[PDB]
């Protein structure tokens, strides 16, 4: 659970937010394939 | 922390410049915190004593000088005086303390923390005798600029972050694979 | 090469908000701490002031006293024959030291740790005078910071060896 | 190392604690390796020299403080001790070694190494007048807890395969480009 | 704030332990190496001790004599008219400092080193009476070690000036 | 720097070998520029004011050794022989400053910082009795090697280039997402 | 394991180019700077030297004078009752110290500071003889280096108490 | 043949075996397309 | 404008010019989907 905890903590920097909503999308694409 | 003395420089303007800059950003002064080994942050410490001292001495002037016998080391690095001594009195060209060096990028932007300007013979060094520690100073200019740049990007970036994302690459290459 | 992009530029410091650490001006011979100051002068002639009593010195006037304390430690076991004369006035303040043949090498090796270019001769008389007035110029920490570290740890060699 | 003098704290209980706990993990003590800038590590210094003389200088008690003399900074930093001797006279709040705080989070479980309790006036200081050095504390425990788990991933895994890693996601791309 | 998911919890070392290292209670004015223990108090009566002799001292009671010998290199150079008086006595050992207005100076700038709270007093005497059974309360190195630094740095300014 | 004595080791042949490897290479003797707590780095600063003191001071020999009284802090560390003094008075095992001993690697190439063979009761410690050392030597080595590698390459490598890598990465993902 | 891979090498460093630093070769009991040493005797018999006159020791023969300096700093106050012997000699240089009771702890806190194998013994004498040509085998300059930090941390608790 | 003699030694930790598990698979899809 | 600045510098390091060289690819890639 040391991966969700952290989150919070240091949301608010714009690099952690941009790698996140990549990781979105590639399970996205991944939908898409099924 | 660098300003052990003073607890509740710019203001105060501790440095004198003659290129025309009143002040340096608080991460200049920061870049002295765990720097021990360089004379400029040394003086940094004895203003800092010297701001304190004034602050809760001012009643006796006895004691604010009755206190610097065998407490120097508290406040500044014994080693970098007694070798500025020695090489003195070797003849070899020694830190005085009076003349800082730094290498401003005009460009970037960014400065070196400064260095003592050696003095030699009681004349200050030629450029052309620390040209090398000049060149030293620019090239470690460029390589702890990109340190520092990984070293707060790992400071306020997920680890996981990153390995979910080595991860994500790796089913997204395996969801392209069919 | 690399250092055609950057530019030298020189940081010096505000030495004069200094007032609580005492500061050592080589150009006029002075230790000034605040306000006050000490110029070391090689006199040729001899004063007529009374034997040194530090407890009344000490009483009379402190300020002249801290100021000397370290540089008198730093002479270490001043010999006996030799003549160290105090004025134990509060207006004209003055320590003269006899700088005899035996006396000579301890008021060099000490005057030499605070103004490198002072050379005591032999015949004469080292005055320190108290100035509560007196702006010396020239005054870095520095040198009376080497004072102390040689005060700190090489006390011994300065003593007398028997 | 951290234990120089004792050679072949939670067996002989060291530290007292009011919250329950008994004892630190061994990275806990770790933390002070290289940290000869907080009194806490100092005072672990002290008693593994206190059991390295209990053990080798347990017949004459004479030696064992005949020693001490001219020593000490070989033991504990020297540097610390006339800082807090110099800010006692100052009246500046100083640390006499007694007390130490430090940040247990609740929910990670990580803490933070603990740190001086400053005392002024006879009377330590509130929580209020310190609270400053709290906080960065805690910032200061969660960039260092996410720079160490870096420093260990860099500690255990091939750059080279790092390197692999992207050269693989480079040919990939090539193969997909078809 | 950050502050709010953490917790401030207080560690405390067990001094108890600290056998080696003399530790220095100053709720009882206890200087305490393992069992034995000096203390410190401000007598208003002259004791009808002899002199000090320090090697005396050491052939019958070393713990004594290791116990003060850094409180007395912090007190440094004893005037001469001022009376240091040891019992030299296996059980009733007591060392009397005389604290006359010439030697109140260095004892009280040394007992301030130990116990900042002692404050002597002109016309007294200082008794440092060991014992082998008191068990003091409050005993902490600190005091101790920067006793030793004073001493390890500060020993010239502590010395007769002429 | 390493050699602040000496200004403008292998030529003057200043360590000797067994094992028929006549001097290190430049970077074993910069792996001490910022290691002041290992005794062999403290030699080399002996060997180098050494060699400034027959430069600058080959005239009066009175000198050459009427400046190392109360300036040997300046040269080595003065907390590194105090421990050794310590250690030896107290019977535990100490370094005399005369055997180092150094893990040499021999298919990877890498070697290790020498380190103090430690000396009890006027022999040679055994191999069998700092074997733990020798292991944590080993795996420091590994570990110090990667973490070196990233260190350079942190260096050496524009972090604003990897973090273009990383949106290439996702825009490729975007691209192929079509 | 780990260090089966990983192969033991030692390192020696060449003592022999340490000319600047006096070394200390406890074999020999000797102190060497440059190519000049002194070599520490415990003779048996009373030599017929004057006392000691440092300043004519350092006037005439400044090579001892600088060699034995730190030693005999590290010897502390040496006891009035005690002979110190200074030959005073271009050619026979040698400085006899008087093991004496009194004497004896001192000496022996020294020697064993510099020549932890070599026990003085009351009734005999401590010759400290130069040689301008004795090229002393076991040099490090460890020892000497001891004896200087000793000197400069430790000089009070060598001094007299009273 | 650096990159194969500091294999064997750090082989224990989970990432590296991730990490070469999802090399060799790389491979394999090329030899797919062959 | 930092990124573009520090790039001159250093474009000597090996690394440094493989890394740009298939930055490029990956757009012209994108091109041929275009
Ligand atoms: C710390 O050191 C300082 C510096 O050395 C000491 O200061 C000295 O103190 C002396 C003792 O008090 C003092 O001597 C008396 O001072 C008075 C005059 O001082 C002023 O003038 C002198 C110059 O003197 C000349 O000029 C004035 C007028 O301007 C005339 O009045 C004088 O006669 C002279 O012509 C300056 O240098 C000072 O700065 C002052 O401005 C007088 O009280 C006194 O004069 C009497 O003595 C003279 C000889 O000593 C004599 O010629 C004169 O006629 C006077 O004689 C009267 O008094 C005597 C008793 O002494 C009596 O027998 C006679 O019958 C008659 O009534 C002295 O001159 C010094 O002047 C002063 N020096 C300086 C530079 O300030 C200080 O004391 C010392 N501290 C301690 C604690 O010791
Ligand atoms: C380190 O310091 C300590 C502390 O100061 C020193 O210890 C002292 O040592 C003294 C010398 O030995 C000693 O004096 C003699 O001690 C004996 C009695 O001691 C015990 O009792 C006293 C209290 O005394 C009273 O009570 C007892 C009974 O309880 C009676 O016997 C006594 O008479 C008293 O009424 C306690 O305080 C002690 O702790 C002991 O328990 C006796 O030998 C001796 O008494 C003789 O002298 C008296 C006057 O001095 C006299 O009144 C009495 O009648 C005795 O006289 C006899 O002996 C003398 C020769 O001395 C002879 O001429 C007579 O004809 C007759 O035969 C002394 O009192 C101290 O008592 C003792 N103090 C303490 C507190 O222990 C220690 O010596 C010192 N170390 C060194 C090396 O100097
Ligand atoms: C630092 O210490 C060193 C070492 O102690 C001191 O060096 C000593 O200095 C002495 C004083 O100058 C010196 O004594 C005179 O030296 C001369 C001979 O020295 C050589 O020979 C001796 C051995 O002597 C024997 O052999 C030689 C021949 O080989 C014979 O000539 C001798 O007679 C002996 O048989 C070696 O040890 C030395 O190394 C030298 O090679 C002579 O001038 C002189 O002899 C005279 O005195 C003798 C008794 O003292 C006497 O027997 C002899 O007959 C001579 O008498 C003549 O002179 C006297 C006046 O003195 C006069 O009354 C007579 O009528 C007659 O004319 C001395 O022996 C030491 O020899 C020398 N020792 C060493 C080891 O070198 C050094 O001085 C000192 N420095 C200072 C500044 O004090
Ligand atoms: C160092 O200096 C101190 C203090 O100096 C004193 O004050 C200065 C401002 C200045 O005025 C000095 O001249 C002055 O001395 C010296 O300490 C003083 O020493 C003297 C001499 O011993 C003392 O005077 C005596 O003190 C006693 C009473 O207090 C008593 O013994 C004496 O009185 C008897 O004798 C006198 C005659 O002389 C007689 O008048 C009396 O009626 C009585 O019989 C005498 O007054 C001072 O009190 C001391 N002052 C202080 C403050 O301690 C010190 O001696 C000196 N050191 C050296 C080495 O010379
Ligand atoms: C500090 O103290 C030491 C030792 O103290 C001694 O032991 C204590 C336990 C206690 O009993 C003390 O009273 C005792 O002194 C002192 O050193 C002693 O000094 C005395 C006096 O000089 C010596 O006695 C003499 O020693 C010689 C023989 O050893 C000889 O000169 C003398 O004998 C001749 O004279 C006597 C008469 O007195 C006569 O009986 C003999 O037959 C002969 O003619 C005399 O015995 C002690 O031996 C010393 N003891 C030691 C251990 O060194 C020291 O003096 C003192 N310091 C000061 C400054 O007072
Ligand atoms: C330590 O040693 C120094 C120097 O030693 C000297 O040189 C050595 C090489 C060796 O020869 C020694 O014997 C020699 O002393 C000593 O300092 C010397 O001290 C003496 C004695 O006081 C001085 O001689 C006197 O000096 C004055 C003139 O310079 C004058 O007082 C004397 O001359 C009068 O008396 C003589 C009779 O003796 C007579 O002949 C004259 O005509 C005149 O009336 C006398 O010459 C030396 O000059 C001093 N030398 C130096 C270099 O300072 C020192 O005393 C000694 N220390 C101790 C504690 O003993
Ligand atoms: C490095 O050089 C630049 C360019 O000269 C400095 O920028 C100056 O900053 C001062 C202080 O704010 C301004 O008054 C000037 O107008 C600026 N000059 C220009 C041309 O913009 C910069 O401050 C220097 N940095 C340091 C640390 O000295
Ligand atoms: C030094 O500081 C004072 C006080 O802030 C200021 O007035 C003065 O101008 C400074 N000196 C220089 C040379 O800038
Ligand atoms: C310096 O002197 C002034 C008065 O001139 C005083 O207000 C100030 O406190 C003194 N400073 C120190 C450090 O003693
Ligand atoms: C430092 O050296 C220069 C040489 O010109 C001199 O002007 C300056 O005053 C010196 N400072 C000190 C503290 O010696
Ligand atoms: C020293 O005194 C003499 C004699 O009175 C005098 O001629 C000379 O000018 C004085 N020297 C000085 C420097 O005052
Ligand atoms: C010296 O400085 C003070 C302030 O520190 C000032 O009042 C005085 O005018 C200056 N000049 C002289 C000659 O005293
Ligand atoms: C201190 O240590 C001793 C010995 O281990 C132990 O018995 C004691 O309980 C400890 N003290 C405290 C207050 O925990
Ligand atoms: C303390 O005293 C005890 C006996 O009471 C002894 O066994 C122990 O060794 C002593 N400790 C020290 C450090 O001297
Ligand atoms: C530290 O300060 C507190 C203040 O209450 C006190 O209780 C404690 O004993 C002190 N420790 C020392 C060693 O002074
Ligand atoms: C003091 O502590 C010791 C053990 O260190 C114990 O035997 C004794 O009872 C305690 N109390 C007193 C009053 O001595
Ligand atoms: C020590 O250095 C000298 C001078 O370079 C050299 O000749 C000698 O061989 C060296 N000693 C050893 C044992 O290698
Ligand atoms: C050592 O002595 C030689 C002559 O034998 C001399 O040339 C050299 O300078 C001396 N070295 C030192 C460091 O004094
Ligand atoms: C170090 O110890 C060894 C033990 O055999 C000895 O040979 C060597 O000379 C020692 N070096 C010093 C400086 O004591
Ligand atoms: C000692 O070494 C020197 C050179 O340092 C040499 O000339 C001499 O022969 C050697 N041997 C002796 C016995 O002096
Ligand atoms: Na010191």
């Amino acid at each position: 659970v040391a991966v969700f905890q952290a989150i919070p903590e240091i949301l608010n920097e714009a690099i952690n937010i941009v790698i996140i909503v990549i990781i979105m999308f590639t399970l996205i694409k991944g939908v898409f394939n099924l | 922390k660098l300003f052990q003395w003073s607890l509740s420089h710019c203001l105060e303007r501790w440095l004198i410049f003659a290129s025309d800059i009143k002040c340096f950003d608080n991460a200049a002064i920061a870049k002295c915190n765990k720097e021990h080994d360089e004379e400029f942050c040394d003086m940094l410490r004895l203003f800092d004593y010297n701001k304190a001292s004034i602050a809760k001495l001012r009643g006796e002037a006895s004691s604010s000088i009755n206190l610097l016998s065998g407490r120097i080391n508290a406040i500044i690095s014994d080693t970098l005086l007694m070798r500025s001594s020695l090489k003195r009195l070797m003849g070899i060209p020694y830190c005085n303390y009076t003349k800082f060096w730094y290498l401003n990028h005009t460009k970037l932007g960014i400065h070196s923390l400064p260095r003592c300007w050696l003095v030699s013979n009681g004349s200050y060094l030629n450029e052309t005798k620390f040209t090398h520690d000049m060149e030293d100073e620019a090239d470690k200019l460029l390589t702890e600029m990109l340190k520092k740049e990984y070293v707060r990007r790992q400071e306020k970036t997920p680890i996981t972050l990153m390995d979910i994302l080595m991860f994500s690459v790796s089913f997204y290459m395996f969801s392209v694979t069919l | 090469s690399l250092l055609s992009g950057f530019n030298l530029e020189t940081v010096h410091f505000n030495m004069s908000l200094l007032s609580s650490i005492p500061m050592v001006s080589e150009q006029q011979h002075c230790i000034q701490h605040n306000h006050s100051s000490i110029t070391f002068s090689l006199l040729t002639n001899k004063s007529d002031l009374e034997k040194c009593n530090f407890t009344r010195l000490q009483a009379v006037d402190r300020v002249i006293f801290d100021l000397f304390r370290e540089f008198h430690h730093r002479v270490g076991d001043f010999p006996v024959t030799s003549d160290l004369k105090c004025s134990h006035n509060t207006s004209y303040r003055v320590i003269e030291y006899e700088v005899t043949k035996e006396s000579l090498p301890r008021l060099q090796e000490a005057v030499s740790t605070l103004f490198p270019d002072l050379h005591l001769s032999e015949d004469r008389f080292l005055q320190i005078q108290a100035h509560d007035d007196k702006n010396c110029t020239g005054l870095h920490p520095l040198n009376y910071l080497r004072l102390l570290k040689e005060n700190s740890e090489t006390h011994y060699k300065v003593r007398k060896l028997m």
